[PDB]
């Protein structure tokens, strides 16, 4: 147990520690950790939330930290990392007020008010546009600390196609449900080799060889029960008492396979995409009648596949009719690097799309997952929100800059306070330069004039080698992200602050 | 002897761990469990039932914390703080060969008078019932981390209690089983909503389900959807190789038949308690029944009274008369999870409160904030009075309670101004969290009070001894009343042991 | 293993010692005891029996000083801390015989001499009375020490009240079972919202909400068995061979409940109360039937039930006949705290009652009991005996007094037998004194002239400081706890004075 | 630090060495309680000067000069 | 060890201020640590502290108040 300065300062100390650990992952130049445990292993990212879920916080401060990233990741996709450098340097800028002898409350007040100012600044000075030519940038900005290759701008392009794929419009709002975007990646090395699919990707393979190597205008089938033997609940006995009935029932038990057969094919089902699985003797008519079948498919796709071809999840196959048959102009299997896959196109919906991903070593490709995740986010949030902000501390030196015009506006003791949020904003600008291996101090001394002097989007300029102009360069953080971040940092910074007692 | 000097320790020490987390400068606790389980909170009940205790004198001053929670929900860390004070100051009187019998009468006759005084002091609530209530229930929003928000919250708690107050004998009952309560992180603070019906964290049970059903006839089943097999042993015999889908089929007739019966009711949605087999799964599915399973207990009674619904336990006999009604039941995203409202209840005087929070520790507490203004606010509705916060009314009742002293003179009197002394606890508490010089506060309290200023207490932001219940600082006069109880409760007992084995 | 002077001696120390952890729980300004086990945890009381039952004792002799007050409080109900004290002060004063010389042996048969003559003189000088006016006074006196709040004239009056209301009369005599008189508590806060049933409660609920929430002139069966589906004692095994039959069997089930509850409606019984349990179905037709059931009712309750409402309890349903069920002008259940409960009021038989217990905190409530206990007990006796006798150290100053005068009339060696048992009887005043912090040799100073003067019921007058009259105060002693007390002392003096070896 | 008090107490008169001691304590307790007020060690310190400058002058006040019952007077005091 | 050192000196070469120069040492010390993170370097903070104190070393005998009287001398000890 901890009571007071003891608690506090140390909490402080917890907070800042952990969030130093992924410091060094922002922005372009950013570097990436390496996380290994006992038996999965070597994780290697540079991904804010990875790089902590899977970190091991023992301190419960710390663990709170950690808390944002996982949120943020969840809620917006973008900004872990800022989130929790951000809470870092909140508790850490309060620890001087704290020092002075200004109350961990006050400081909580002069946090919210700073932070309910920001948001309104940011959504006073946020630029408005939806056209694929920012939402490409967004894309291209969401990939940069990341080990994606050269590649990136396909990616971008891959990600602002998918995105506007699946975008719909209903009351006048485009939503854009990141659901229908299955993203799926195979080792085979490449990167550019990733595909976009107008339709659903499944990593399965037909369940039976003679099965059709393609099925074009295909009438699909989702079975959510196996095409297999099943037992009455109350349990049962079979007494023979003549020899011949043995064969018999033998029998009993082809002929009911014969019909699960029989009921498919009478649909009009062509392909059986099954939840669970399938018997070889079930498998040999399947073959038999012509039918592509794949065995045990993931519940998660068999939703996607539901509602990208139109069909119904049908369990009993006595209600499989032709009526809860899904679409799609192809069905076929294709061997996608070591692995074959079963590709469905032309599905009666077509606002569900996927994104192949390829690369090589697999520490490559999951990564690229990552980033390419982050992306689709992002570009689709900001397909919804059309708004979008100056990327590379650009947003932050400005609201630096009028928050600690607003602090003066303010109270003794809140001005402080929020002069103190003032700073912990710089925090951003300041490790984009110190990772880039430029000099902090002197690019926020230049960052801040040049912002003051209207210049809103001037950034950290890693290329200038120091400040310059995010516009030019496109470097565009979205919005939601943003505010989220600050947000998050905000609640969690006072949650910890109020802590004058751990036990 | 020795024992009393340990077992009062012991306890104080209790009190004093919760004693910084008192008022609008209060400070918060971190609990970390032997599971690593963390509990950030201001709430002194959670401080104290959380805490691991050992000492039974301190078990018995956290037997304080739940009980004042228990009744009245807002005040054990002022009911601890209260019961330190009467124990430290009890300390001193033993010390002058005072009898611990004699302490205890006078303490509990002190305890009487100063409750007493709390009606008399207290003050009905007029036709300012809104503006009265939204200021108790900001006041308690005030120590609590939710402040940000205390406005928002406060009309929030407000609203909620207002709808679910039946107004019997021109006086108000409250019943919580009418505000469902719910908490989903991922959004800010501001964003905590009301809404009209009662939310179940819950998604539809099957893929094919609607995700919306308008004028919804609600079956609430407390029984699974599943083949019933009998009692006695049971065995299928088969001789004959036909008969075996003959009983397969027999079997699906039976769930089949289930979902028939629920339909054939005219239900439109099924809330089960428990599971729903995968089979009756889509047949209601088929059927177009929305159905969700394996729902919270406590919250299949909440959608009962709301829709109006009875839960049934016994498919067989499941009546139209048995089922619930709502305007329309949906499946709606909040945020990353899928949740069913059930708006538009039979029953108006139910409705829900979506806590938000942008962190799981961050909405626990901002979950447990606001259920203390609806305590309030309801408690405060219910009893039709309230008193001036900020310790004025302890400073009142302490200062009354010097004068009764000097009526039921003796030893007695020594022990009833102790009880005074102790009471003035809360205005130090107040005073010395935010930084204000307890003991200036104090005289100046005490001045005021002296020349009958009844609701001067102190203004913790100014640090000034203002009018309380002019500033707004005012709570439900039942807050009051129950800490000192609970609070002479625990002194006397710790008080009358003179010994502790095992 | 010890021999003689050592055993001894040491057996005498063992006694005063446990008889000491309860000596300042004695009277009116007395204390607690606050006993802490391993899971169940802390309890608090100042009923000497508990604090020793509950107490860890290992020395041999200590634990039979213990078992007297097991015996007083199961026999005679109040006196358990005086009998030990009393038995410790027996064999302290018998330690100095022992050294001057004399036979444990003629000390234990001074003992008898002294006690069986106390046994007479107190039962000369008892006073009689059974007015409710004195019976109010044996309860104000029993719940002293206590801690019960200020409530006590309240309690004493529900005590009187219960016992009248219980109180049979035969040949001539009035008996009390104090069995009919049914105690319970819920801590809800109040100690004053102690209500007393004119009937029996059960701390139970009706088993299914669709019940009557009350029952008018109600019909009750007591069932002994559980209303569920039961098996033949022969292992039973059903082997269906036809579909069909699953459901007939399901059904049989059903039709079984449906005629229990059939069964129990044919009766005429609206209320069910069964010792058991009740399956669901049978609570659906119960329910639809509008009868009122609890399931699973303690035995014990069963029983006072049975008594209480005249009914018959019946196991076979078949049994289950009009001349079997009981009679309450109302069943009716009710929230008494936080939880519901059962009250079955106007009894066929008035002779049963109960009283709910109210109070807070939890320990609070169950001692409250324990205390409102030693009163109806008292209450009881005296109501029988009719006799009692004057409190407060009274009793036992008269008796010292003449028992040291009958010591003269007596020989050598029994002579200085019967003069210790006198000075051990001093033992009362001088505790009462004690504890209440006064001084306790000027006290029985004083004490003993005034009974000497004839004054036989000046006590020890805590609130005069000192001695005082008890007459007045109404502090009286129940005849009969006296005696057992005196009578279960001599006992145990005797046995372990016996005990020249202990091994 | 106490015992130093009786020493010194012993050195200067020679009785009243466990009054000293007593009152030691007494003003310790005492503190105990102010101190918890919040009462500055200062003010306390000031006070209890103070008040011990006044207890003096107070005995001076409430004392006798021994007169011709020097005798007795001193025989009483042995 | 090094802020000892401090108090010493202050004390055999001044007297008075060793609590403040101790004190002092922190605070410079402390406030440096933020101009340290902020990637101030080291020596640039060292020569801050110089110009400041040497600075400071004049207002100071620019402000200070000359008397020699006992009045003073008086108020000094005080
Ligand atoms: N090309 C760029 N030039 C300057 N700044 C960039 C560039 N790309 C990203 N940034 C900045 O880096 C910060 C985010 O770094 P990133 O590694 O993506 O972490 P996070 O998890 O917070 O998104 C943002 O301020 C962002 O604008
Ligand atoms: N705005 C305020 N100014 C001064 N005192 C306040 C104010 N708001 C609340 N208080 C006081 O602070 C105490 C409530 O603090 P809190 O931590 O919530 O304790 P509790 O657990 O007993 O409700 C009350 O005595 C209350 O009147
Ligand atoms: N009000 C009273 N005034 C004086 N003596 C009392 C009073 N009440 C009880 N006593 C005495 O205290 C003794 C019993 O104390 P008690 O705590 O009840 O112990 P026990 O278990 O032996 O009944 C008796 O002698 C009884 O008369
Ligand atoms: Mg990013
Ligand atoms: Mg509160
Ligand atoms: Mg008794």
């Amino acid at each position: 147990r901890e009571q007071g300065k003891n608690a506090q300062r140390n909490n402080i100390e917890a907070a800042k520690a952990i969030a130093d650990a992924v410091r060094t992952t922002l922005g372009p130049k950013g570097m990436d950790k390496m996380l290994v445990d006992s038996i999965g292993d070597i994780i290697i990212s540079n991904d804010g939330a990875t790089i902590l879920k899977e970190m091991d916080v023992e301190h419960p401060t710390a663990k709170m930290i950690v808390e944002v990233s996982k949120a943020q990741d969840t809620a917006v996709g973008d900004g872990t990392t800022t989130a929790v450098v951000l809470s870092g340097e909140l508790l850490k800028q309060a620890e001087t007020l704290l020092d002075q002898g200004v109350h961990p409350t006050v400081i909580s007040n002069g946090y919210r008010l700073a932070v309910n100012e920001a948001r309104k600044i940011i959504d006073e000075i946020a630029e408005k546009s939806t056209d694929d030519a920012t939402l490409r940038k967004i894309a291209l900005t969401a990939l940069s600390g990341k080990n994606t290759g050269l590649s990136n701008d396909f990616l971008a392009d891959l990600v602002v196609k998918a995105v506007n794929a699946v975008a719909e419009v209903r009351d006048g709002k485009t939503i854009v449900d990141t659901a229908n975007i299955k993203v799926d990646k195979k080792n085979g090395g490449s990167v550019n080799d990733t595909q976009f699919i107008s339709g659903i990707v499944i990593d399965k393979e037909k369940v039976h060889s003679k099965m059709p190597d393609v099925v074009k205008n295909a009438k699909i089938a989702l079975i959510d029960s196996a095409l297999e033997i099943k037992k009455t609940e109350i349990e049962a006995k079979v007494q023979i008492s003549d020899p011949s009935k043995i064969q018999d029932f033998l029998n009993q038990e082809t002929n009911t396979f014969k019909q699960m057969v029989e009921k498919i094919k009478k649909s009009g089902a062509n392909v059986v995409l099954c939840q669970k699985g399938i018997d070889d003797v079930a498998q040999h008519y399947l073959a038999k009648e012509g039918i592509y079948a794949v065995r045990r498919v993931k519940k998660s796709d068999m939703e996607k596949l539901a509602k990208a071809t139109g069909a119904k999840i049908v369990t009993d196959l006595d209600d499989l009719t032709p009526s809860v048959l899904g679409e799609a102009e192809t069905v076929e299997e294709r061997k996608i690097g070591d692995d074959r896959m079963t590709f469905v196109m032309g599905c009666k919906n077509p606002k569900a799309v996927s994104i192949l991903i390829r690369g090589g070593t697999d520490h490559v490709v999951s990564e690229v997952e990552r980033a390419l995740n982050d992306a689709i986010r992002v570009v689709a949030i900001t397909k919804e929100d059309g708004k979008f902000l100056w990327g590379g501390g650009a947003v932050e030196a400005e609201l630096a800059m009028r928050l600690a015009k607003y602090a003066n506006s303010v109270g003794g003791r809140e001005q402080l306070a929020i002069e103190a949020f003032a700073k912990a904003l710089e925090i951003i600008p300041r490790t984009l330069a110190e990772n880039a291996g430029i000099d902090p101090i002197n690019t926020l001394i230049k960052l801040k004039a040049d912002d003051e002097k209207g210049r809103i989007s001037v950034g950290v300029d890693l290329d200038n080698n120091g400040v310059g102009d995010m516009k030019a360069k496109g470097v565009v953080d979205p919005l939601r992200v943003k505010t989220h971040a600050l947000e998050s940092a905000v609640e969690v910074a006072t949650m910890i602050l109020r802590i004058d007692d751990v036990i | 002897k020795d024992a009393m000097k340990e077992n009062i320790e012991a306890a104080i020490a209790i009190s004093n761990s919760v004693r910084s987390s008192l008022g609008p400068r209060g400070m918060d606790k971190m609990l970390v469990d032997s599971l690593g389980d963390i509990v950030i909170t201001n709430d002194g009940v959670t401080i104290l039932k959380e805490m691991d205790v050992e000492h039974p004198a301190a078990k018995m001053m956290v037997e304080v914390s739940k009980t004042q929670d228990s009744f009245v929900g807002d005040g054990t860390t002022t009911a601890v703080i209260i019961a330190g004070g009467l124990l430290q100051q009890a300390q001193g009187l033993i010390n002058q060969n005072v009898h611990p019998t004699v302490i205890s009468e006078g303490y509990r006759m002190a305890s009487e008078e100063a409750k007493r005084v709390i009606d008399e002091i207290s003050t009905k609530i007029g036709a300012d019932e809104k503006a009265l209530l939204l200021k108790m229930a900001q006041t308690s929003l005030n120590s609590k981390s939710a402040s940000v928000a205390k406005d928002k919250l406060a009309e929030i708690s407000y609203e909620a209690v207002k709808s679910v107050a039946e107004l019997r004998d021109g006086k108000y009952y409250v019943d919580f089983d009418n505000i469902q309560v719910v908490k989903k992180q991922g959004g800010a603070i501001d964003d905590t909503q009301l809404i009209n019906g009662i939310i179940v964290d819950k998604e539809k049970v099957h893929p094919g389900m609607p995700d919306v059903v308008k004028d919804a006839k609600i079956a609430l089943l407390d029984a699974p959807l599943e083949i019933k097999k009998p009692e006695f042993d049971t065995n299928l015999r088969i001789e004959d190789p036909s008969m075996i889908q003959k009983f397969l089929a027999q079997e699906e007739n039976m769930l089949r038949e289930m979902v028939d019966k629920i339909k054939s009711v005219g239900a439109n949605v099924v809330i089960t308690q428990k599971g729903i087999d995968d089979m009756a799964q889509h047949y209601l599915s088929r059927a177009g029944i929305y159905a969700v399973r394996r729902v919270k207990k406590s919250d299949m009674d909440k959608l009962a009274k709301a829709t109006g619904a009875s839960i049934v336990s016994t498919i067989d006999e499941i009546s139209s008369s048995d089922l619930g009604t709502a305007e329309r039941v949906e499946q709606v995203k909040v945020g990353e999870d899928y949740m069913t409202f059930v708006t538009g209840c039979k029953n108006p005087k139910a409705v829900s409160i979506l806590v938000r929070g942008e962190t799981e520790h961050v909405v626990d507490e901002m979950e447990r904030s606001i259920t203390d203004s609806l305590h309030v606010v309801a408690s405060a509705l219910e009893d039709g009075a309230y008193a001036a916060g900020g310790g004025a009314t302890a400073a009142e009742i302490a200062f009354r309670l010097r004068s009764y002293a000097q009526k039921i003179g003796g030893r007695q009197q020594l022990a009833i101004e102790k009880f005074a002394d102790a009471i003035e606890e809360i205005p130090r508490a107040l005073a010395e969290n935010a930084g204000l010089d307890p003991i200036d506060i104090l005289l100046k309290l005490r001045a005021e009070h002296a020349k009958g200023n009844k609701t001067y207490g102190i203004n913790v932001f100014t640090g000034e001894i203002e009018d309380m219940v002019k500033n707004g600082v005012i709570e439900p006069i039942r807050v009051g009343k129950q800490a000192i109880e609970s609070a002479t409760e625990a002194a006397i007992m710790i008080l009358r042991i003179d010994d502790v084995i095992a």
